[PDB]
RNA sequence: AUUCUAUGAUUAGUGUGAACGAAAAUAGAGCAGCCUAUUAAAAUAAGUAAAAUGGCUUUAAAGCUGUUUGAAUAUUGUGGG
RNA sequence: CUGAAAAUUUCCAGUGUAAAAGGUAAUCGAUAAGAUAUAAUUGAAACACCUUUAUUUUUCUAUCGUAUUAUUAAACCUUAAAUUAAGGAACAAUUGUUAGAAGACAGUUUAUGCGGGGCACAGGCCCCAUAAAGAGUAAAUGGGUGUGUCUAAAA
RNA sequence: CAGUCGCGUAAGCGGGGCAUAGGAUCACAAGAUACAAAAAGGAAAGAUCUUGGAUUUUUGGAAAAGCUACGCUAGGGAUAA
């Protein structure tokens, strides 16, 4: 409750750890439905899983996988590996002509 | 005594840059009465480039014609467009000029790729104006126009 | 340039109350030297330190911090 | 400091690369030698 | 140069849309023709300031309507304009033919379509001002009145000029005491060759 | 064309889709023979060429 | 996880979560099964 | 909730090594919750949380801390983990 | 190279102190003349005017840096129940950080081998003999100027 | 054995050199594998494979100078006068 004279916010009478204590208490005797509303009622931990499910991150509904970095680069990989192979017997050719001791063109 | 390796790069931060359609508003005012056929645009752009670096020596050959472009010092300067050239046809006119230009830098080296930073537009009697890569004008009374 | 410099403070924000030469005028919102406020101003009442709490009854908010005016005159 | 190590790298991007000695005094190595990636040969160019 | 620099440069120039000559004309209007002389003389000294003063300021308010300039080189001929007020209500005529500007006199005042109807304005040994009035009242348009940043750009690069005034002569004065004393030093030089 | 073309992706591993390094090796040609070492014309013929430049 | 819930989620497995597939679609979350063909 | 005993555990982990060494959870002993506290206390917490730096602790987090700096306002998703 | 106003760019020739390139043939001259420019000349390159850049130099601003000078005009410090006193003074002093620096002080190492130990010297590996017709085989035993290399195969 | 290259008519030969003298791990650096990812999606830091930089020369691999006659303790005829 936001105090109207001093705007601070005054934690709940009852912390989150004692309002499951009286949830769990008042299901086992059938007084669950006279406790006011609370983030600790089962039908409401039911109701809100049911309604919205499962929302981590990647995994939750509407959410995308983002895919290990050697699986995002795994399409330009083999992609950079055949353009070398079908451009194989041009840089031999080239290289058997100009030689061993001529050439230039070297990785960096 | 002291020296520096690149071209002066301004901050751009408030600079006041102009759509292509408000700026030919301002444009074409000064140049009223002059002879549409003897009064052409002109781009100026300014790279990022360094001062040891090689020099653009290409061609390109736009679709309407007004052709040859060298880079001297940081910049490169050449005609789009005459004033008779209508927004649509000054448009692509340009785009063919800044691709032609980002292709060639990608086709050199990856040493010091040379990034734009402004792109200027005037004619042969008019001021030299900043240009934003916006094309509409922003003010909604005026729409596409063309006249002499 | 760095990703990380020494820390350093801005200022004091504070409200004259006397119209002070050479610095601004009266009820006037600025930041100034915490050596100045503390040892010449604040002493002989000339201004008072800007709260959270003081900002509210003024009806003010934070970004009504203005600057000093070293052109000031009587 | 007379000779150097250098590596070969496969022309193929496949990533392996062939490790060899030779003077300092002499011109970069360039060989045709098997890569067991694509299994076959390529050529191989020095790193540098 | 500096981004500053190319911008206090260009903002003085914008003064197109100012208030000497600016104003939102009329759709009733369609097109205008002038044709004057190159010099000034034999009265034509008007219609060449009321085109590098105030006609600018038209198009920017008006960029649709077609303003052309015919020059010529005979210094006698007729400095003036036509003014194609009537549209015909509006009835969008197909007013296709039409001439583009040019400096020997190529583009003549053409003929008005049957839904327009010219309007002559003659200028010889006559003022900008009185052309400039006798444009607005006959052709009835509204006065675009300025913004407060427009008095700004006014005021503020009006104090500039003082500022630069205030410069240009005192740099003028350590160039020319140098132009001066270097030429003393010269002349000492040439003094100590003789002797 | 055809063959240097062609793209068989498979079922690696992850149900991840790619194309086999072995198989990428042999567009070029298949193995027993270097390609571009292999000589493209014959000797023959570069003779016979050299008498047609030389007739004309 | 990523690892647990494709793993149910595949025919291959009888996962508890295979009816959330189509025909064609893939279990994977983030793979995909290309097409086919001359494009 | 805290406290004590055992298991977890010659474990995770750290360490060049030698060695050091948790927690969740389980079982037992006890069990008690509250602010109107069975002794009389809050108008819900700002130089605080936190950051850089020098240390402690430690698994790099969390926690403690001198120096210099320095936030936000509740699931209608503000703050910490 | 923080930005702003203004200005400056000389090998010979050249109307003359050509900053460079790109575009252009008119621009200025309140109505009468003429000045600029283009032309032509010179040069490798030719000029007004509108643009965007380059070099250099002033003032302003911004940023640092040192010295100097003042300060009940209540920082701090010293004498002083401790003051509208006197003097020093943005120093000194203290805290944190940083670099240097005294065995002044602290912990520890300074080995082992060896016809006793000290000093000296020695330490992995290779070949021959000693070695007694398989292999192996020791000594501060005899032989070696032993050894931490060389080498991509090319005019 | 599999893979794929050279030479040779062929048979076949080739996993360096006529033979016998070049130190690890850790840490660090460069490539690959797709293994695991401390709530979850990634990542970091790890693991496997290949490779480099060492008088680690006390070379199965400590970052290391002396005096004692002021000397002490535990031991030795395993060792001198
Ligand atoms: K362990
Ligand atoms: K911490
Ligand atoms: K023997
Ligand atoms: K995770
Ligand atoms: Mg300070
Ligand atoms: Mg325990
Ligand atoms: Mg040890
Ligand atoms: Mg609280
Ligand atoms: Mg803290
Ligand atoms: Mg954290
Ligand atoms: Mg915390
Ligand atoms: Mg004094
Ligand atoms: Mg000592
Ligand atoms: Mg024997
Ligand atoms: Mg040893
Ligand atoms: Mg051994
Ligand atoms: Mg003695
Ligand atoms: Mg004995």
């Amino acid at each position: 409750t936001k105090h109207p004279i001093t705007g601070k916010w005054h934690n709940p009478k009852y912390s989150l750890r004692r309002q499951a204590e009286l949830v769990k208490l008042a299901q086992e005797h059938g007084v669950e439905e006279l406790l006011p509303f609370t983030r600790k009622l089962n039908e409401e931990k039911l109701r809100k899983r049911v309604e919205l499910g499962l929302r981590v991150k990647g995994t939750g509904v509407g959410e995308k996988v983002k895919g290990h970095k050697h699986e995002r680069t795994l399409v330009a990989k083999m992609e950079k590996r055949r353009e070398a192979m079908l451009a194989m017997p041009d840089l031999i050719r080239e290289w058997k002509k100009v030689g061993k001791r001529n050439w230039t063109k070297f990785p960096k | 005594k002291k020296q520096y390796k690149f071209f002066k790069s301004w901050d751009l931060t408030g600079q006041q840059q102009f759509s292509l359609c408000d700026a030919m508003r301002y444009l074409r005012a000064v140049e009223v009465g002059q002879p549409p056929l003897s009064v052409k645009y002109e781009v100026h752009v300014k790279l990022r480039t360094k001062k040891n670096g090689p020099v653009v020596r290409d061609r390109v050959r736009l679709p309407t014609p007004v052709d040859e472009y060298r880079e001297r010092n940081g910049v490169v300067r050449m005609a789009v467009g005459q004033l008779g050239f209508t927004p649509k046809q000054l448009a692509e006119n340009i785009r063919v000029f800044m691709a032609k230009i980002k292709s060639d830098i990608g086709k050199l080296d990856d040493t010091t790729p040379k990034m734009v930073e402004e792109v200027v537009l005037s004619t042969t009697h008019g001021p030299g104006m900043s240009l934003n890569a916006e094309f509409a004008p922003t003010d909604d009374k005026i729409k596409p126009e063309d006249l002499e | 340039a760095s990703h990380r410099m020494r820390l350093q403070d801005q200022g004091v924000v504070v409200r004259l109350l006397e119209d002070i030469p050479k610095f601004g005028r009266k009820h006037a919102i600025f930041r100034i030297e915490r050596g100045r406020m503390r040892n010449e101003w604040f002493p002989k009442n000339k201004a008072e330190y800007m709260t959270p709490a003081r900002f509210q009854e003024l009806g003010l908010t934070r970004d009504a911090i203005g600057e000093v005016d070293r052109s000031f005159v009587i | 400091s007379r000779i150097i190590n250098v590596r070969l790298i496969s022309m193929a991007m496949t990533g392996y690369f062939y490790t060899f000695t030779r003077p300092r005094t002499s011109l970069p190595m360039s060989m045709l030698k098997y890569d067991p990636i694509v299994r076959r040969k390529v050529l191989f160019l020095e790193q540098k | 140069v500096g981004v500053i620099r190319r911008l206090n440069v260009v903002r003085e120039l914008l003064n197109i849309r100012a208030g000497p000559g600016a104003a939102l004309l009329p759709k009733e209007v369609t097109k205008v023709h002038m044709q004057f002389a190159h010099r000034i003389e034999e009265g034509h000294m008007g219609p060449r300031k009321f085109w590098r003063e105030n006609l600018p300021k038209l198009k920017y308010w008006n960029p649709a309507v077609p303003m052309v300039i015919n020059r010529t080189t005979d210094q006698k001929g007729p400095a003036v304009m036509t003014i194609y007020f009537r549209d015909d209500k509006d009835a969008k005529p197909s007013s296709t033919p039409f001439p583009t500007s040019s400096a020997d006199g190529s583009s003549p005042a053409p003929k008005p379509a049957q839904g327009e109807r010219i309007v002559t304005i003659d200028m010889k040994n006559r003022n900008s001002s009185v052309i400039l009035k006798e444009f607005l009242d006959k052709t009835g348009a509204v006065a675009v009145q300025p913004t407060a940043k427009d008095e700004e750009e006014f005021r503020e690069f009006e104090d500039l000029h003082r500022r630069s005034e205030i410069d240009r002569e005192r740099i003028r004065k350590m160039n020319d005491a140098k132009k001066r004393e270097k030429a003393m030093l010269a002349k000492a030089m040439s003094d100590a060759q003789s002797i | 064309l055809a063959r240097r073309g062609t793209r068989v992706l498979r079922l690696m591993n992850n149900y991840s889709y790619r194309e086999t390094n072995w198989e990428i090796g042999r567009l070029i040609g298949d193995p027993g023979s270097v390609p571009g070492t292999e000589k493209v014309g014959s000797r023959k013929a570069k003779f016979r060429a050299r008498r047609r430049r030389r007739n004309t | 996880s990523r690892w647990d819930i494709e793993y149910y989620r595949d025919p291959a497995h009888r996962g508890y979560l295979s009816h959330q597939l189509a025909p064609g679609e893939s279990p994977s979350l983030y793979f995909k099964v290309p097409t086919g063909g001359e494009k």
